[PDB]
């Protein structure tokens, strides 16, 4: 892990977020200097939106020193607040927080990419059952795996010990 | 001397029902466990 | 065969006009033929047994023998064969419940309700994962219609709860058994322990696989479908879906997750026991302030089911033995409550509300002990199977975790105060003013409360009956090294 | 004939046998489940509970 | 509504109790008298401990204790012979 | 000039059955009050008392409950411990 | 507030017979009883020709005090009355006809 | 309530068609028992102070 620059990418943000936003108006405008008078303020909606979400993304990734879905969540989170503000109710408010926040969370989660990381999918990664004595990969399988392992993972106590209890009470 | 309400029958269908499936069940009990003893195993088995 | 019963069942519907006696006769043979099976079955031996095949490419319409198997599995053990027998024991009851209250469209009504008792006995059959599912949403569609059409006044809803609620945990399911048939290109029951996934992907597999278990069995905080769609549903709809469907999310723990993804239930027992203890307390505090006779049923099997996941997920013989007999004696009880609200008092009253009855002793005193005897027995009297159940799961879960089953212990008494309150107004009081007196009750309701009441007190004097098909069951899934 | 049966049976709390309408209420009554319900369902349920006893 | 509370409070009573009977059942792999008080005195104090806290809660509610009490002069409400 | 078939004929939905005397004496005020508990979830809203309970149970107390239930953990192990012995494990 | 009116009169009377419920409840003794009964019937007739509205006002808000302040925990009620122990037992069945809900079951 | 006055229901003392508060489970004579004697903060004085 070595930082983003969250200065620069939300300076870049607001830029696109603004951009973005003036489009808006203009479709609206064409649809519907009175572009913005008429607006209905989505210019401020994507600026504010895309420097919440870059910014609390950036820093949280900066903070924690990792790259996952709990960066997205925070983000989402940020940018569900911008959004419920402008119903300006405490419950709106809250709601819009965390469920935008799960949204991207669960986003996050699954990989933060609405298309696919091909070389980690399945289809182009090792499968089946694993040759002689391999390490275990994401997507193989084995018969039985190694007892250090388990206990590596799992953890020591709730019936998980190194040796089996009858072999390690046997008398002599 | 208290008062006499109507006449009733002791043995009611109920009673009849209930009483014969239980005592049935437990002579068919019975009736295995000795024919058990003497075949060497139960009738039911 | 098929064809000379087709031409008797049309007959005697040209002739009858009303299918009902056909159907109660059928179902009582599956009971006999269920018996007959048992009677065969060998309890010396952990393999599945009276095996068949359909569907499979080389004889679709009959059972296969070939040497390659791509149709749907079944095939019993002891576990599937417990649960078999009371779905059998059920469904004849559940038919003679509404024996003489649906007027309209009656043959229908039978069909539907028939059709939902062997599609969950077909699904205990089922030995590998699509067919499990397939068998498993089959329900909805039957539920569905029979809800809206012969439900009470809110059935709508309690149609559209039914049907939603279910599909959306059931999708969730659908993706994790998606992910092991393509890992594993194997979906079968038989031989999937042998397969020994990435800590990872036991993971992953493993939060689909859970929420279907939370909205199906209920748990917190998904359940509040199951109260509606009990009090609008009719009788035996209600029925089935508190004695059978319910006990369809048990064995699907036990079934499909426990023997596959063994280390991640290590990982994510603990949060199974915080899901279980919130429902648990949450669910009998909430039960305290409800109005309708029907929904306090409802909010009690929760709580009950709260005390048999507590049980299943305890990696002790005794947890999932107590489980498994909490479930049958469930099974048993509910039903028998569940007859009493909403086939006595409401067809004599056609309301719920708990406000209008009081002091049902004085003109119907049979059912007052009716009452008593079934709320005593659902609270865990012992000599009851209810006792027996709860006690041997809050043993398992005081050894999985000894803070949280002891606070568990609770439930004994929040039990108690739910429904001791609803029978002390129900019983006693001077009779209502508001109704009227009916009828006590009838040759038919006795019936069918007695068959409930024998065999919740039989598995509760002896629950060891059951064992010689569990014996094996209390070991095939405990994950001690 | 179920109709005028019941009905009458119903709102005369009298039985239609005997051949004018008399109160004998006192036994003479088969309801229909009873037939197949007591002689198939209850003895496969003591078949049942012997079968569980004795395989146990 | 004295009945009521009767039955309730000693069903608080009954819950410490089921609480200990699990917990002698696990500390002693058995519930009979003889194998308890055989293999009693060699037993970790906290764990008789907890069981006896367990089993003087029930038995409390039962004696009517100050702690659980209130049911007994309630219960009054039943015949004399009661 | 466009109408169903005449060939139609329609008659009444009747539901047939026996019109029992009806034995519950409806209280409008019950009805009502039963009818506002049953569909409260209508009128719901988010205030400071009904804010306060859902952030206690929804939130706070499964917090306690899972911290005590990972950190207890594979902690305890009761079976035959003697006089002396940890019943603890860590 | 009247010096004498009928609801003047209703009102005192309830409030004089109040007190002698509590002096009875009070008092184990049935002499004693009868002194605290002498008692309160002279202070209550004392007070009888009170005339303006405000002393009279006084005195009945001072005595209603008075009475809150020596009321007692647990009033003495004949068993078969509300707070009594007979109340609602084995209260006779209303006599009443059975309606049939159901045309084919009784 | 006083339990003097007459009611349709006199067990309840409820009269038909009188309206219910929303917390009426709570207010019935079903609910538990109240005291008047003691203010309930008085009460727990005493009760703590025993
Ligand atoms: C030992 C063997 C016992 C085994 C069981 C025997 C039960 C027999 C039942 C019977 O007789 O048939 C009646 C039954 C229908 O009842 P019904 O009488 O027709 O009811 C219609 C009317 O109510 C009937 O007319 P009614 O309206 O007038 O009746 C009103 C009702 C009363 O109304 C009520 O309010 C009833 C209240 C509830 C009562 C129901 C609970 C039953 C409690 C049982 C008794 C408890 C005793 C305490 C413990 C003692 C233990 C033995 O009456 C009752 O139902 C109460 C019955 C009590 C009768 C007791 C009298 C017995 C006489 C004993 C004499 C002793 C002889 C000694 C002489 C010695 C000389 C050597 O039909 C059946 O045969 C059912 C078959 C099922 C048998 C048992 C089930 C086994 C299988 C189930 C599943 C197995 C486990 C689960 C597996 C799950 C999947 C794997
Ligand atoms: C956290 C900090 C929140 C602090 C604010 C408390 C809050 C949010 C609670 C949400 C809980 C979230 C829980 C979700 C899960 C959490 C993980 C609930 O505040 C509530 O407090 C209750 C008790 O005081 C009130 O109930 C009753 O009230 C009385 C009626 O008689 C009785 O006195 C009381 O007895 C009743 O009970 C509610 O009316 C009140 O809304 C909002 O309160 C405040 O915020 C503002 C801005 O939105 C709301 O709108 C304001 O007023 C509006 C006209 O009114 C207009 O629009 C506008 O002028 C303005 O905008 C108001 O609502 C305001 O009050
Ligand atoms: C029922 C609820 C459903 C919700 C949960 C689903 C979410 C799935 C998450 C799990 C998962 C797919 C698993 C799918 C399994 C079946 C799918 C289940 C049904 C699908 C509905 C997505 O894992 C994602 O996790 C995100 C973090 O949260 C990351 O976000 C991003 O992070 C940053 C980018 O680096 C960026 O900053 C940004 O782009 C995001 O921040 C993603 O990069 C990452 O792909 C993990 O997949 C992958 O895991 C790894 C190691 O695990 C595997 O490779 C391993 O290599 C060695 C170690 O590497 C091991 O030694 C070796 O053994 C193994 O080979 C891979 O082969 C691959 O498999
Ligand atoms: C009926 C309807 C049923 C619907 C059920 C709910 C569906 C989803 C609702 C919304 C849930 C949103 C979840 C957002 C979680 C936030 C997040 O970023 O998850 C990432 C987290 C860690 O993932 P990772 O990057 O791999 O870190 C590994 C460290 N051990 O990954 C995790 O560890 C999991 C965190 C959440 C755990 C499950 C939450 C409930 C499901
Ligand atoms: C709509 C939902 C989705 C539908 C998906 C699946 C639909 C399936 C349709 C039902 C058909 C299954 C029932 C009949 C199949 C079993 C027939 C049979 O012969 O059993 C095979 C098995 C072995 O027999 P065999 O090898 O030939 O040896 C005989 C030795 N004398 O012999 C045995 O061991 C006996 C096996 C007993 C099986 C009991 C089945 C319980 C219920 C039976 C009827 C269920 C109909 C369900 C209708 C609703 C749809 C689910
Ligand atoms: C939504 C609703 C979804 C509905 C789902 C239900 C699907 C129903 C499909 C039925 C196929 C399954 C039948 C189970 C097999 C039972 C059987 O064996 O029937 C006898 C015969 C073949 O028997 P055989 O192969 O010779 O094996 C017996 C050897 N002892 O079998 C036959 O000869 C075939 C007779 C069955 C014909 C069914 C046709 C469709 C029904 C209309
Ligand atoms: C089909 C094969 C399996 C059926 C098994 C039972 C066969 C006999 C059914 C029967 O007894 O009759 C059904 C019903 C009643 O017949 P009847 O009295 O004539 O209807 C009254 C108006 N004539 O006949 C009818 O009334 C038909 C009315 C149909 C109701 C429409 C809505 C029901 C939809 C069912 C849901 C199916 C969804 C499928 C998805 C998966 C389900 C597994
Ligand atoms: C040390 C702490 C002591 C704990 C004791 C156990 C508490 C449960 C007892 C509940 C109970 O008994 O209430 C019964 C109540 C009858 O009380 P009452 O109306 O005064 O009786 C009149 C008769 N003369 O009748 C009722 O009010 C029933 C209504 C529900 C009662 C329980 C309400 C739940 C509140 C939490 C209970 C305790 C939770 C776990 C502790």
């Amino acid at each position: 892990f070595h930082p983003y620059n969250t200065l620069g990418l939300a300076t870049q943000s607001a830029m696109v977020g603004l951009g973005a936003g003036v489009v808006a108006a203009a479709a609206r405008n064409s649809l519907a200097l009175t572009t913005f008078s008429k607006s209905g303020g989505v210019v401020t909606i994507f600026t504010g939106a895309s420097i919440a979400y870059v910014f609390t993304y950036c820093s949280a990734a900066n903070l924690r020193e990792r790259k996952d879905g709990w960066n997205h969540m925070w983000a989402g989170a940020a940018t569900g607040a911008v959004l419920g503000a402008r119903t300006k109710l405490v419950p709106a408010f809250i709601g819009w927080t965390v469920l935008c926040g799960a949204a991207c969370g669960l986003f996050g989660w699954t990989g933060a990419r609405f298309n696919a990381d091909r070389k980690a999918s399945l289809e182009q990664s090792p499968k089946g059952f694993v040759q002689e004595d391999a390490h275990q990969t994401f997507w193989e399988v084995v018969h039985r795996r190694p007892l250090s392992l388990t206990v590596e993972q799992l953890g020591e106590g709730r019936g998980i010990n190194a040796v089996p209890i009858a072999t390690a009470t046997e008398a002599p | 001397g208290p008062e006499l309400t109507p006449a009733v029958p002791f043995f009611q269908p109920y009673v009849l029902k209930w009483a014969g499936v239980s005592l049935g069940l437990v002579a068919f009990y019975q009736f295995n466990s000795s024919y058990e003893a003497k075949n060497g195993h139960t009738w039911v088995e | 065969i098929l064809l000379s019963s087709l031409y008797l069942f049309n007959r005697i519907l040209a002739w009858q006009g009303n299918v009902k006696h056909f159907y109660l006769f059928a179902s009582n043979l599956l009971l006999l033929f269920i018996v007959v099976l048992y009677i065969n079955f060998n309890t010396f031996s952990n393999s599945f047994q009276f095996n068949f095949e359909l569907f499979n490419s080389l004889n679709p319409f009959g059972l296969s023998n070939s040497d390659i198997s791509n149709g749907l599995l079944f095939g019993i053990d002891g576990l599937s064969l417990t649960f078999i027998l009371l779905t059998v024991l059920l469904i004849p009851l559940t038919l003679l419940g509404n024996w003489y209250n649906i007027n309209f469209n009656s043959n229908l009504y039978y069909t539907l309700v028939l059709a939902i008792g062997l599609v969950i006995l077909l699904n205990f059959w089922a030995l590998d994962y699509i067919s499990f599912y397939i068998l498993f949403e089959a329900t909805l569609p039957l539920l569905f219609i029979l809800i809206h059409i012969y439900g009470s006044s809110d059935s709508e809803r309690a149609s559209f709860y039914v049907l939603m609620f279910t599909l959306s945990g059931s999708l969730f399911m659908l993706l994790s058994i998606v992910v092991i048939s393509i890992v594993l290109n194997t979906t079968n029951f038989i031989n999937h322990n042998l397969f020994v996934l990435s800590l990872d992907l036991q993971t992953i597999i493993w939060l689909g696989l859970f929420i279907a278990i939370m909205v199906k069995t209920p748990l917190f905080p998904i359940h509040v479908w199951l109260p509606v769609v009990h009090s609008e549903s009719p009788l035996a709809g209600s029925m089935i879906l508190a004695g059978l469907i319910l006990k369809l999310a048990l064995y699907a723990i036990l079934r499909l997750l426990l023997p596959l993804l063994c280390e991640a239930q290590i990982l994510y027992t603990p949060m199974i026991y915080i899901i279980s203890l919130l429902t648990i307390i949450l669910t009998s505090l909430a039960t305290l302030r409800q109005i309708d006779l029907k929904v306090i049923i409802a909010y009690s099997s929760i709580s009950h089911m709260g005390i048999a996941i507590l049980g299943v997920c305890s990696n002790t013989s005794l947890g999932i033995y107590g489980s498994i007999v909490l479930g049958v004696a469930h099974g048993f009880v509910s039903p028998a409550l569940f007859l009493i609200v909403g086939g006595i008092l409401y067809d004599r009253y056609h309301i719920r509300i708990v406000n209008y009855y009081k002091g049902l002793t004085t003109y119907m005193p049979q059912l007052a002990t009716y009452i008593i005897i079934l709320s005593f027995a659902n609270i865990g009297t012992p000599l009851t199977g209810n006792f027996t159940g709860e006690f041997l799961s809050l043993q398992g879960g005081f050894i999985r975790n000894p803070i949280i089953g002891g606070i568990s212990c609770i439930s004994v008494l929040l039990a108690a105060i739910y429904q001791l309150k609803l029978t002390n107004k129900l019983t006693g009081g001077i009779s209502s003013i508001y109704m009227h007196r009916t009828n006590d009750v009838t040759i038919r309701e006795k019936f069918i409360m007695n068959i409930l009441i024998i065999s919740t007190l039989i598995i509760g004097i002896c629950p060891q009956i059951m064992y010689n098909l569990l014996y094996w069951t209390v070991n095939n899934y405990i994950y001690i090294i | 004939l179920k109709d005028y049966y019941y009905n009458g049976r119903r709102i005369l709390d009298k039985i239609p046998v005997k051949v004018t309408w008399e109160i004998k209420r006192e036994g003479a009554e088969k309801e229909d489940w009873v037939n197949q319900m007591y002689f198939l369902y209850a003895p496969s349920l003591i078949l049942l509970l012997i079968v569980m006893v004795y395989k146990s | 509504k004295s009945a009521l509370s009767a039955v309730l409070m000693n069903r608080f009573g009954d819950a410490f109790f089921v609480l200990g009977l699990c917990v002698i059942a696990y500390v002693f792999g058995t519930l009979n008298y003889s194998t308890i008080f055989a293999t009693a005195y060699l037993i970790n104090t906290d764990l008789l401990v907890l069981i006896m806290l367990a089993l003087f809660i029930a038995a409390m509610a039962k004696s009517a204790q100050f702690g659980l009490h209130n049911w007994l002069t309630l219960a009054m409400e039943g015949p004399t012979p009661v | 000039e466009l109408k169903p078939s005449s060939a139609i004929q329609r008659g009444p939905l009747n539901k047939g059955g026996w019109d029992a005397p009806h034995a519950l004496h409806n209280d409008g005020a019950i009805d009502r009050y039963a009818h506002w508990r049953t569909f409260y979830q209508e009128r719901f809203k988010y205030t400071r008392a009904t804010g306060k309970s859902t952030l206690i149970f929804l939130v706070a107390f499964p917090a306690l409950i899972g911290y005590v239930a990972y950190q207890s953990e594979g902690l305890f192990e009761f079976a035959g411990k003697r006089r002396g012995e940890s019943v603890t494990t860590r | 507030p009247v010096p004498f009116s009928a609801a003047n009169k209703k009102l005192v009377t309830s409030m004089y017979r109040q007190s002698l419920k509590l002096a009875r409840n009070w008092i184990s003794n049935r002499q004693l009883f009868r002194q605290k009964a002498v008692e309160i019937r002279h202070k209550f007739d004392q007070n009888a020709q009170i005339s303006n509205p405000r002393l009279l006002a006084r005195t009945l808000d001072e005595t209603r005090a008075h009475l809150y302040e020596f009321r007692h925990p647990d009033p003495i009620v004949p068993p078969s009355f509300p707070g009594g122990t007979k109340y609602e037992r084995n209260v006779p069945p209303r006599m009443e006809k059975i309606m049939q809900h159901n045309l084919y079951e009784p | 309530k006083n339990p003097y006055k007459k009611y349709d229901d006199q067990q309840d003392r409820r009269n038909l068609e009188e309206p219910l508060s929303v917390n009426d489970d709570l207010y019935d004579m079903w609910s538990p028992d109240r005291f008047t004697h003691f203010k309930n903060q008085d009460a727990l004085k005493y009760f703590i102070g025993f």
